[PDB]
């Protein structure tokens, strides 16, 4: 039997198109798909291993971000599948599917930055690296998530969903990653 | 409709040719288009048109802009392809085509102008007037 | 203007920026408007051999290293 | 301490040289002591080369883009600083037709 | 917009002489005549710096000769030129110079029996035989007296060549190669000379044309 995220989501109907991706993004293989986003993974020990890991552990990874949050995993494993119901609850698809979707649709691909020759110094147009775009990616879209979160009453299943909504939407307005996202390769083509 | 007081009788074969004199200096950037006499001027575009930063008059950005108004401008007058005629501030000055020389070229013809035969015609002294420096020249 | 292609390293080539952050690489482009051409290009980020870049303008080509 | 022999001029059998400003500041500098380098380059980057052949209406141009000349001469303060020249060791200091 | 400035504008087709393509290469702009102002009065004595993008065949590897010319007349919306110079690139004249061997240059003062008086520049450069690659050890150089001999020579060799001809065969010859084959054998005995160029000529005093030979200068096949 292959086995479905949290027991309720189904990995085979998961795919990437775009060509970059798929050796980037965790969930195409047998070792990738998980019932629980819980490695305990080795994935730093070396440069690309952070690719082998599970993309929600890897968003988990990115969630258990602040002084008093550190090295609390098991309440952002909570806040990650809670929102992935709140997901399909309002789209009704895969919460997969969307998320995936999210991170492929948003995170830079220019970006700009000083490159001395001679000399020359100011900024320069570059183009941002597959591996980058997927954490920059998550690292947007959670840094939003906690920014809306703060002192509101909206939790961060809550807050965190509607940014992964917004997020593969291209939503402009509603998804501060892409707020963000937009903003920068606009920086970029600026600096060309 | 669209009257276009450039030249009567053209055809999709055909190719109207203007001239562009392109000015580099370290200050600034002139392009600047004519006919084939250089009497009649049909468009001018300086940097400093295009900023309001005195520094950025020479800088590509600014050449940029200049040669895409440049380019629009011609195109209503039918205008496809432009010669060149490259030029540094020269005589006694410095024969270097400023920053926004290259960047200026290209623009023109990023922006779907033909470009036609180029020359630098950079003045160039038999022999010289004495030089603006110092007999030591600028020093620092 | 919005137009995009495909872009896969076939050689990384230097490393370069002010503060070293850049790498510089060679490309082989698939949009199918321009295939197989070749181009060289800076990166930021971490990139290995064969991976694809997505790149908004085939005529920006970058400053070989010396 | 006589550091050069050449004392840096090329000039022998003869009183006086005529005098070039530098490229660089326009310093006066002797035309033997002048680092002089002919620099032939293009107008243009490479990618805006591709630009530019793209669009270029004589199709009968092979190379039919003008090179860039340049007689480029230096006072020595300004080729130092501007590294078009450098600091050698004595030995080195010597050697006449060095470049690749 | 409001009033676009080229309103008052009539255009002109550049038609060439004789030595030269009947089609028109150019286009030129005036001001519409204003009843003082006579629209084709204006444009007497303008001047047109072309390639050979004037001669259909041969065009295409000569863009390093330029061509002046002058308005001598309007026919019917299209100016007529007759000749007013020639000339060269940078490109096609820094191109030919080269450190060790001798820059030759010579110039001429001539009279057509057309009534043009017209003055060439000619520049040639010594020619290495020895073969090596020319260099520092390569020296080329040709004595200072052999130069005064090769000038004294081309030059009158051309004023010859210029009071025997009308200026239509005059600058037809001098546009193409013929000239240079002959300096080349002249030059010879003297010393041996490669790139023989015309770098310039210049119109010093030029007659106006009678309605006869502005015609016999149109004359085209
Ligand atoms: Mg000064
Ligand atoms: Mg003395
Ligand atoms: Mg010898
Ligand atoms: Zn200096």
């Amino acid at each position: 039997t292959q086995p479905k995220l949290f027991g309720k989501w189904n990995y085979d109907e998961v795919k990437i198109q775009d060509p970059c991706f798929q050796n980037y993004i965790a969930c195409t293989t047998t070792k990738s798909q998980v019932f629980v986003p819980h490695t305990a993974g080795r994935y730093q020990v070396k440069k690309f291993r952070k690719t082998q890991c599970p993309i929600v552990e890897r968003l988990i990874g990115t969630l258990m971000f602040h002084g008093r949050n550190a090295g609390k995993k098991a309440l952002c494993i909570k806040v990650v599948k809670n929102a992935f119901e709140i997901i399909h609850l309002v789209t009704g698809r895969n919460p997969l599917e969307v998320f995936v979707g999210a991170v492929q649709n948003a995170g830079p691909r220019e970006d700009s930055t000083r490159i001395g020759t001679a000399g020359v110094v100011r900024k320069q147009a570059v183009d941002v690296a597959p591996m980058r775009r997927v954490n920059l990616a998550i690292y947007f879209i959670i840094k939003g998530c906690r920014e809306s979160a703060f002192k509101s009453m909206r939790s961060i299943a809550e807050t965190l969903a509607d940014e992964i909504i917004n997020a593969e939407k291209n939503n402009t307005q509603s998804s501060w990653a892409i707020r963000k996202k937009d903003e920068i390769e606009k920086v970029a083509k600026g600096n060309r | 409709e669209v009257i276009s007081y450039g030249p009567p009788n053209v055809g999709a074969n055909e190719n109207v040719f203007g001239v562009c004199h392109i000015m580099a200096t370290w200050n600034d950037t002139f392009i600047h288009v004519t006919d084939l006499s250089g009497r009649e001027t049909l468009v001018r575009v300086t940097g400093g048109m295009k900023v309001k930063a005195d520094r950025e008059e020479s800088s590509p950005y600014a050449a940029m802009q200049a040669a895409i108004d440049v380019v629009n401008r011609c195109k209503e007058l039918k205008i496809n392809a432009l010669h060149i005629k490259l030029r540094a501030k020269g005589g006694v000055e410095t024969k270097q085509p400023g920053p926004g020389a290259q960047s200026a070229l290209r623009a023109l013809a990023r922006s779907g102008m033909k470009i036609g035969r180029i020359e630098d015609v950079t003045p160039i002294p038999t022999d010289s007037t004495r030089r603006e420096g110092g007999r030591r020249g600028r020093r620092l | 203007t919005e137009e995009t292609t495909k872009a896969r390293i076939m050689d990384v080539l230097g490393k370069t920026g002010s503060r070293g952050g850049i790498t510089q690489v060679r490309v082989v482009l698939i949009s199918g408007k321009e295939e197989g051409r070749q181009l060289i290009r800076n990166v930021k980020g971490a990139c290995r051999v064969g991976d694809v870049l997505e790149l908004m303008e085939c005529e920006r080509e970058a400053r070989r290293l010396r | 301490p006589v550091k050069r022999r050449n004392a840096g001029r090329s000039q022998k059998n003869r009183g006086h040289t005529r005098t070039v400003p530098c490229t660089n500041c326009g310093r006066q500098v002797a035309k033997d002591k002048a680092v002089k380098r002919y620099t032939v380059r293009d107008m243009v980057d490479p990618s805006s080369k591709r630009d530019i052949q793209q669009k270029l209406a004589f199709e009968n141009e092979k190379q039919g883009i003008p090179k860039l000349y340049v007689k480029l001469q230096y006072c020595i303060s300004c080729a130092i600083h501007s590294r078009v020249v450098r600091v050698r060791c004595a030995e080195d200091r010597r050697i006449r037709r060095p470049p690749i | 917009r409001t009033i676009d400035p080229l309103s008052r504008k009539e255009w002109y087709d550049f038609r060439a002489p004789i030595p030269f393509s009947s089609k028109s290469f150019g286009k030129t702009l005036v001001t519409k005549s204003s009843g003082n102002r006579i629209a084709s009065e204006e444009i007497k004595g303008r001047v047109v710096e072309s390639t050979l993008a004037d001669l259909k065949d041969n065009s295409n590897d000569k863009a390093w000769r330029k061509v002046k010319l002058v308005i001598d007349e309007v026919d019917g919306r299209n100016a007529k030129t007759s000749f007013y110079g020639l000339d060269i690139t940078r490109d096609r004249l820094c191109s030919m110079i080269r450190k060790w061997q001798t820059l030759i240059e010579a110039r001429v003062d001539c009279k057509t029996n057309d009534g043009y008086i017209i003055r060439v520049f000619t520049l040639a450069f010594t020619k290495k035989t020895s073969a090596g690659k020319q260099s520092s050890t390569s020296t080329c150089y040709a004595k200072s007296s052999q130069v005064r001999a090769i000038r004294r020579k081309i030059n009158t060799f051309i004023t010859n060549e210029a009071a025997k001809l009308g200026i239509a065969e005059f600058s037809k010859n001098l546009i193409g190669e013929d000239y240079t084959k002959k300096i080349e054998k002249e030059t010879k005995n003297i010393f041996p000379l490669q790139n023989i160029t015309i770098r310039k000529v210049k119109v010093l005093k030029r007659p106006k044309l009678d309605a006869t030979k502005i015609a016999e200068l149109y004359s085209h096949e």
